[PDB]
């Protein structure tokens, strides 16, 4: 059928983490609660929108 | 009573035999339209219900 459209390694690039999880889990209360606007945008985006292609930024 | 009497009973009891083999007749073929294509009330076989869909947001997004 279709062509399946996904996106670049260009758009896919992000500064990313680079965190253990334990230092994530020690911080993950106040992660939660300092930005949880921001979390629950991409929660709410990517539960609306099943694809993942249209979440990024 | 007279023949006036048995003819037109005879013409009442013709004109039901031939209404009920015309009716005999569409319903054989409406029977045959409806099992090769079922559109009518009859040959409606079932299918999976709707109201057990579970439309709750899931664990994973991708559903």
């Amino acid at each position: 059928p279709g062509i399946v459209e996904l996106p670049t390694l260009e758009e896919l690039k992000v500064e990313e983490v680079k965190v253990s999880s334990a230092v994530l889990k020690a911080a993950a209360h106040h992660y939660g609660a300092q930005c949880d606007k921001t979390n629950k945008e991409f929660m709410l985006c990517r539960w609306e929108e099943k694809d993942p292609r249209r979440c990024l930024k | 009573d007279g023949p006036e009497k048995n003819y037109e009973k005879t013409l009442a009891i013709l004109q039901i035999e031939s209404e009920k083999a015309e009716l005999r007749l569409k319903e054989q073929e409406v029977r045959r339209l409806m099992r090769a294509r079922g559109d009518g009330p009859w040959y409606q076989f079932p299918t999976p219900e709707k109201e057990f869909i579970d439309h709750s947001p899931k664990a994973t997004p991708d559903n």
